[PDB]
RNA sequence: AGGAUAGUGGCCUACCAUGGUUUCAACGGGUAACGGGGAAUAAGGGUUCGAUUCCGGAGAGGGAGCCUGAGAAACGGCUACCACAUCCAAGGAAGGCAGCAGGCGCGCAAAUUACCCAAUCCUAAUUCAGGGAGGUAGUGACAAUAAAUAACGAUACAGGGCCCAUUCGGGUCUUGUAAUUGGAAUGAGUACAAUGUAAAUACCUUAACGAGGAACAAUUGGAGGGCAAGUCUGGUGCCAGCAGCCGCGGUAAUUCCAGCUCCAAUAGCGUAUAUUAAAGUUGUUGCAGUUAAAAAGCUCGUAGUUGAACUUUGGGCCCGGUUGGCC
């Protein structure tokens, strides 16, 4: 409709986001940037709602134009920046670092995590090619674009970021095995490791993956995101760790926690 | 049996017959038709207003003997020359030509009811005040 | 009754990271000289039509009516 | 414009609105609760009707269902909780043997008749929504509210009505105060 | 009583400025203002109060008397509503026309002159309903009497030529054909009661007031 | 048939009919009081029982 | 093959050939058609609706053209024609509420020319400005949630209590009671006050006031059947009227008009239109065709629908997921 849209009214954010139907008639639309605004949490409801550190959107907006929050290393003054999948958090006040990644249940975790690792960050290998003179180049999946990677590199691969400089520290091949993160579908944010890989050629590959408590399922190719080696990955990982247990325990869970 | 293709790929046949065989309702074929909007003397409506043009004796059928005191109103949306009803007792003192009343349906989607010939609609409202309401005397009906 | 609070270490900042509202409320603030919405709104419109500071044809208008 | 706000009737009607054997029968209930209309003793029935609906479309599931006591529990927990069935007889064909008059017992307005200070519920409500009645420290002023048997020790006089202490009420202050002028020249 | 009491509120409040028309929401007493909002219920006249004290101000003396009258019709049958809704519109603006209907059923007008009624009717080919109409004298209805006791007594053969009913027809007292339109001798009032009561005050037997 | 039926009939019998007045009578106990004295009057008071309770029987 | 486009392409142009779709419904017509998520109904199967809270499209009176721009064939941009209309000094000029309020109309049918950016977001050089986007309030019996209209004292005793139910002159410690009699209890409302709130009006709270007929007074429909409730009193006399259908009304009307009483749902209840269920009266589930409507006069027959049987069965061994009374 004669161009892009600039509203992005209530009830057609993404779930997952969470957002409360009877606080407003609109809902911060993510700007352009590293993420697609499906997967993305915007700085709003980052610092609103998954942490309550504002009152409302002007409390918000107080806090990142006095510089106080940086993403990345950055320090993005916008509120609506879109934020997505694994972004560092820094603030100067309260020393906390937080990290925004998925929790079991498909939705951005409130996990925290120490300075010395919330230096780096993760990104997955969306395409390897060469620009201009030929220097070799990757894209992460923020968008970071990484030249001259180690030709190792393949396309898919995870390649961690000192994000002090944009060099690539350590690289994982798509080695069966290793630890994937899914970001796609019922799976969506379950941590497991590759069982096997299967072609199926002319588009969107097939991925088996067995839970940590021997929960099988498969899900498709450009949803799986590697994290390491099974016991070793290059993050910590929030509380319940991506087991998808049933939806029995959880009564167990939450009635020994406060009903004894 | 049973005159009905069963096989497993007669689907077609099926829909075809049963949308043929639709027609010989008097619902949907009146839906379909729309003849409440095209032949009808209210537009699909429930309720229509118009102008009391003269009054009508309206002998009643058989076995019953009675005149029922209807009123020629045609209604302003199309102009129709249509037969209104007027209940409870009086109610014909009440109204005059050259009033303005507000008519509905007679409850039966058409088909008058009871020993009335012809007349398809009952008075509701006079001079925008209910009929009802002048019968018991609530309100006045102005001289408008 | 049950409700929110927020208290601010100094008085200083409490003006300067509050919102304006509870300003006048708590008396640190007077509610500045301001007309309605309304009226505030018809007077940028008859502002926007006049292409500067207007003046000059204020002074070209007076001299039309002179004769 | 507005993101909808959702609303569902909590009530069901007869198919056959006049029936001689129903009409009584729940007319006794009515008449042995005191329900102001029967849109009480429908939306029971139809909230009862709506609980049962799903135990008649499990009960054809086996005793292994997951979703069976997902549910089924806790609701009997919200049903012991409230009292409307007991802490024993924990399955669910009791609860379709349940009566309405569980919940129309388990109405607040029954319970305090049961501990008195009304002589009547034609009493214990007014004493309820006269600003007389407390359920815990709060006036709980609805008679269907459904009890979670939990306020049985709570429950008392309005600590804010006269009855409960500190008000004398309008009336005794307009004479006991008025004597003085009438007392005589 | 509870007639003619309209509860409402000033929709808007317009102070007359020539043809200029402007919104104010506070006018003191003792000014010339103008309302909106409320005519739809008002008869082109009335007194508007806040309290039930009051009773109406007095109705204005016209100065001048409806005096003509002339009988409007329609050109045609489907344009019967237009201006007759608007036939009322033409009576609130006006505080003379007066608008009736005649006995055969034509609407008649009440200008207060010759020059008024042409005036309050151009409009009802351009403003109120303009769909033109057509200007009729007004036709005057009358009755029909006998005051001579037909000496033939009447009679008549019933369509199956076997009943015979005799009939003769005499003059009514205007005074009694008064009293019957004034009210005084109804169908209300019963046979017993009708009877006696002009037995005496008009001269008649007592049979035929109880016939 | 016949088809010019009489408009100067209309309004007789509610016209003619012996005027009445509403009775003075006490107010009654509405709503859930109603219902009571509904459930009073259908099982405690049964002035008629003979063979069963007649709602509103003749008085005789 | 070229031109055009951001690019693909009969998108256009030249040349070439006769192709394309169709009874599996093309094409043409109708639509009281914007599509979908969904809504109502709903045993299941379904039916109807879906302008309308979200997504997508189209439009800005009707076509058409175009500038700027990343993004427009934009219309709170422009140009022209057509319709309408506005101001006028008559020469000209200036327009587009299917934005928010409101107004002349149409109709059965639909609210304020209010307050504010406080909140949700959006835009901007951008903390601050703006935003009839939005929100607040007003009107609002659309719809939905909960529940005021009222209790305590005994009224001829017209009830198993009792001295074994006796004399019902004894508290018959409980139920009914003649507009008779007194004591607590308040809300609805009014209102200081805080407050909610951008600001208030309300809720929630509260001073103080506020009930005897508690005149602070519940209605809407019915009482022949369907269908809950009269053969009760008065009037009417095939009239008036009632009656969704049957029917009532002719001097004793359980049906009309009333009054009393009684029902029903109850702050809601009727009526009208449309639709769903009922309707197994549209039928796949699931109708009927001798006579009730319906088997073509009969045969052939293409598309369709349907279409006989037969093709590695069985048997052993092994691994490894179970209930019970040998944990
Ligand atoms: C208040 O309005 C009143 C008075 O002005 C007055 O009674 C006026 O009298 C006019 C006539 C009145 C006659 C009676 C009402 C019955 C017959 C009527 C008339 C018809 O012939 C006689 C006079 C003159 C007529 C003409 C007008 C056709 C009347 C009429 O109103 O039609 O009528 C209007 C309606």
């Amino acid at each position: 409709a004669r161009g892009p849209k600039k509203h992005l009214k209530r009830l057609a954010a993404p779930h997952h986001w969470l957002l409360d139907k009877l606080s407003g008639c609109y809902a911060p639309r993510p700007s352009a940037g590293p993420h697609k605004l499906r997967e993305s949490l915007p700085l709003i409801v980052f610092l609103r709602n998954r942490l309550k550190y504002a009152l409302n959107g002007r409390e918000v907006k107080a806090i990142l134009m006095q510089r106080h929050v940086k993403v990345d290393g950055k320090v993005r003054t916008d509120t609506t920046y879109p934020a997505g999948f694994m972004d560092v958090i820094t603030l100067d006040a309260t020393n906390e670092n937080f990290r925004l990644v998925y929790d079991v249940k498909g939705r951005f975790a409130v996990h925290r995590i120490t300075d010395e690792e919330a230096s780096y960050k993760l990104g997955k290998v969306k395409k390897v090619q060469l620009g201009k003179k030929g220097v070799p180049y990757v894209v992460t999946h923020d968008g970071r674009t990484i030249r001259y990677p180690d030709p190792n590199i393949k396309v898919n691969d995870t390649v961690k970021i000192d994000l002090a400089s944009g060099k690539i520290t350590d690289f994982i091949k798509f080695d069966a095995g290793k630890l994937v993160y899914v970001t796609g579908g019922r799976n969506l944010g379950r941590i497991g490791t590759i069982v096997h890989k299967e072609r199926h050629d002319g588009g969107f590959d097939l991925v088996h993956i067995k839970d940590s408590l021997d929960n099988t399922f498969v899900t498709r190719l450009n949803n799986v995101f590697v994290i390491g080696e099974q016991g070793k990955p290059y993050i910590s990982l929030p509380k319940g760790k991506g087991i998808k247990l049933s939806i029995a325990e959880e009564r167990d869970r939450r009635r020994a926690q406060q009903g004894l | 049996g049973k005159g009905k293709p069963r096989g497993l790929n007669s689907a077609r046949k099926l829909r075809v017959h049963r949308r043929n065989n639709r027609w010989a309702e008097n619902n949907y074929k009146k839906r379909l038709l729309g003849t409440a909007f095209k032949s009808s003397p209210f537009g699909g409506s429930s309720h229509a207003k118009g102008i009391v043009l003269e009054k009508l004796g309206i002998e009643s059928k058989q076995p019953n003997s009675a005149i029922r005191k209807c009123v020629r109103v045609q209604l302003i949306k199309n102009g129709k020359k249509v037969t209104a009803f007027v209940p409870n007792d009086g109610c014909l003192n009440f109204v005059d030509e050259n009033d303005e009343v507000l008519l509905a349906g007679f409850g039966r989607k058409g088909k008058a009811k009871g020993d009335i010939p012809g007349v398809r609609f009952k008075v509701v409202k006079v001079s925008g005040v209910s009929l009802l309401a002048l019968w018991k005397e609530k309100k006045e009906k102005p001289r408008s | 009754s049950v409700g929110f609070g927020l208290v601010y270490n100094s008085v200083a900042e409490a003006k300067k990271f509050e919102p304006t509202y509870r300003l006048v409320r708590y008396g640190l603030a007077e509610k500045v000289e301001k007309a309605s919405r309304q009226q505030r709104k018809q007077k940028k419109n008859r502002d926007k039509k006049i292409f500067g500071t207007g003046k000059r044809l204020a002074k070209k208008v007076a001299r039309r009516n002179a004769d | 414009p507005r993101a909808p706000r959702t609303y569902s009737k909590t009530y069901s009607t007869p198919k056959r609105p006049y029936e001689s054997s129903r009409l009584d029968a729940e007319l006794k209930l009515a008449g042995e609760f005191g329900l102001k209309n029967k849109k009480e003793i429908y939306r029971i029935s139809f909230q009862l009707s709506k609980i049962r609906r799903a135990a008649r479309d499990l009960l054809t599931r086996d005793e292994k269902d997951p979703k069976r006591l997902f549910e089924g529990n806790a609701l009997i927990r919200r049903l012991v909780r409230v009292g409307v069935l007991s802490e024993d007889k924990k399955k669910l064909d009791y609860v379709l043997a349940l009566k309405v008059e569980d919940f129309l017992e388990r109405r607040l307005q029954t319970q305090v008749y049961k501990l008195g200070l009304a002589k009547s519920v034609h009493h214990a409500r007014v004493l309820i929504t006269q600003r007389h009645i407390a359920v815990g420290k709060q006036i709980v002023n609805i008679p269907s509210f459904m009890v979670r048997l939990d306020s049985e020790k709570h429950i008392d006089f309005a600590p804010t009505s006269p009855f409960g202490g500190a008000r004398p009420g309008r009336v005794a202050r307009r004479n006991a105060a008025r004597k003085a002028e009438a007392s005589g020249e | 009583k509870k007639d003619d009491l309209f509860i409402k509120a000033i929709q808007r409040v317009v102070l007359m400025m020539g043809r200029f028309v402007e919104p104010i929401d506070d006018c003191p007493a003792g000014n010339i203002i103008g309302l909106v909002g409320i005519d739809q219920f008002l008869l082109k006249t009335g007194t508007l109060t806040t309290s039930e004290t009051a009773h109406n101000m007095k109705v204005m003396k016209f100065s001048v008397s409806p005096v003509v009258q002339v009988a409007v019709e329609v050109k045609n049958a489907n344009d019967l509503p237009k201006l007759v809704e608007g036939l009322k519109r033409l009576s609130k603006s006006d505080p003379c026309v007066l608008t009736y209907m005649s006995e055969s059923g034509e609407h008649i007008v009440a200008g207060t002159g010759e020059l008024h009624l042409e005036i309050c009717l151009q409009d009802l080919e351009h403003d109120h309903a303009g769909v033109p109409l057509k200007i009729s004298p007004p036709v005057v209805a009358y009755r029909e009497t006998v005051e001579s006791e037909s000496s033939q007594t009447a009679l008549s053969k019933s369509p199956n030529k076997h009943n015979r009913i005799y009939l003769k027809a005499e003059p009514i007292d205007e005074e009694v054909s008064l009293a019957i339109e004034n009210g005084i001798i109804n169908p209300r009032d019963d046979f017993k009661a009708r009877a006696r009561i002009m037995a005496d005050d008009y001269g008649w037997d007592v049979t035929d007031a109880r016939k | 048939a016949k088809v010019h039926g009489s408009l100067a009939r209309a309004g007789k019998v509610k016209s003619q009919t012996p005027k009445v007045e509403k009775t003075e009578k006490p107010k009654k106990p509405k709503g859930r009081a109603y219902k009571r004295l509904l459930y009073t009057r259908r099982f405690v008071n049964v002035t008629l029982v003979n063979g069963k309770r007649r709602m509103n029987p003749g008085p005789s």
